């Protein structure tokens, strides 16, 4: 359960909680609507649908699996039953050439600011996203205090933010 | 207090909140549209660093808020 706080949020029925979900992973649900629908604008369409439809049963979600696990398959069903309610029988993100260029762009800005990253944020910053590990196991590694690891994840965050500001 | 709530919003990147600054940063994500955005941000480049797919400047969400706002 990778967004464990943020579920407890929604399962007791937060809609702002919710709205931080669907920013999360939107492109993710897209990517997958994309692959059904072949028309940009019809899949967004649909995963507005899919998310709506998704908040409408987290009566039915139990926490059994993780989350994105859940929702990616409310995110299958509404497109396969969107391809099922017109006669189709069901069986990545293509943008426009500008867009793809300001991806690869933030994607390079991206980089190249972890790349420069004084240490400490570097190593704290990936020790959460690669190692996985708690602040609290990244404390005992770095030999420093929790707080001080997650002062340094932030900053390590908005180093990044603070490149992309401008690219968004 | 908005680089108050960036670093709380950091740590729910995490799970690491506290339950008190959780509901903080909640509330004021409603009403102050770059605290969101600077959420957006995170997790849009929190895919990159996982090599995610990512399409900026796409906000599905605000429309899926809007659509869920009333009931």
């Amino acid at each position: 359960e990778q967004d464990q706080q943020l579920v407890e949020r929604v399962q007791r029925g937060d809609k702002r909680a919710f709205d931080l979900l669907v920013l999360k992973y939107q492109h993710k649900i897209l990517g997958l609507i994309v692959r059904f629908v072949h028309d940009a604008q019809e899949a967004q369409d649909v995963a507005q649908e899919a998310f709506i439809k998704a908040y409408r049963a987290l009566g039915n979600f139990r926490g059994d699996s993780a989350f994105y696990t859940w929702l990616y398959r409310i995110a299958i069903n509404t497109a396969k039953n969107h391809l099922v309610a017109r006669g189709r029988r069901p069986p990545k993100d293509i943008e426009s050439p500008e867009r793809a260029m300001l991806r690869d762009e933030i994607e390079a800005t991206v980089h190249q600011t972890i790349q420069q990253l004084p240490e400490d944020l570097r190593t704290a910053l990936t020790l959460r996203e690669f190692e996985g590990l708690s602040y609290e196991d990244i404390a005992t590694v770095m030999q420093c205090p929790v707080g001080t690891v997650r002062s340094r994840i932030f900053r390590a965050r908005e180093a990044i933010d603070k490149a992309l500001q401008p690219l968004l | 207090s908005r680089e108050a709530l960036q670093e709380t919003l950091s740590a729910v990147m995490d799970n690491e909140a506290d339950e008190l600054e959780l509901r903080r940063v909640l509330a004021a994500c409603g009403e102050d549209a770059e605290l969101r955005s600077t959420w957006s941000r995170y997790q849009l480049a929190r895919s990159v660093m996982h090599r995610e797919p990512t399409l900026p400047k796409l906000d599905i969400a605000a429309a899926v808020s809007a659509a869920l706002a009333d009931e």
